């Protein structure tokens, strides 16, 4: 079953909590 | 052609790794910018990158098949 936390900020204030990105 | 995907993971606070953020192209290399602004670790990983792209949408926790590599990829980014 599927899981969400939907709600959220921005994006500068989402990455600044980040923990890691990944990318390709 | 360029994927980010921005993982949050706070012991007790999220009860799995969340993608909070995602981004293709442009936003891609917005969010490798503003995490080189804050200071975040960012990890060359070509087939994770594309699998929790295509599966896992941004404000959705992880699903099981990737417990074990973002585990992987979040011991990889706590040192550094």
């Amino acid at each position: 079953r599927l899981h969400s936390e939907i709600q959220s900020g921005s994006l500068a204030n989402n990455i600044k909590k980040s923990t890691v990105i990944v990318k390709n | 052609a360029h994927i980010a995907i921005c993982l949050y993971y706070k012991l007790g606070e999220t009860p799995l790794p969340l993608v909070i953020e995602t981004g293709k192209d442009a936003k891609a290399l917005q969010i490798i910018k503003l995490a080189e602004l804050y200071d975040i670790p960012v990890i060359e990983d070509i087939p994770l990158a594309r699998s929790l792209y295509k599966n896992i949408h941004k404000g959705q926790y992880i699903t099981e098949d990737f417990f074990e590599p973002v585990a992987q990829l979040i011991r990889i980014a706590i040192d550094l």
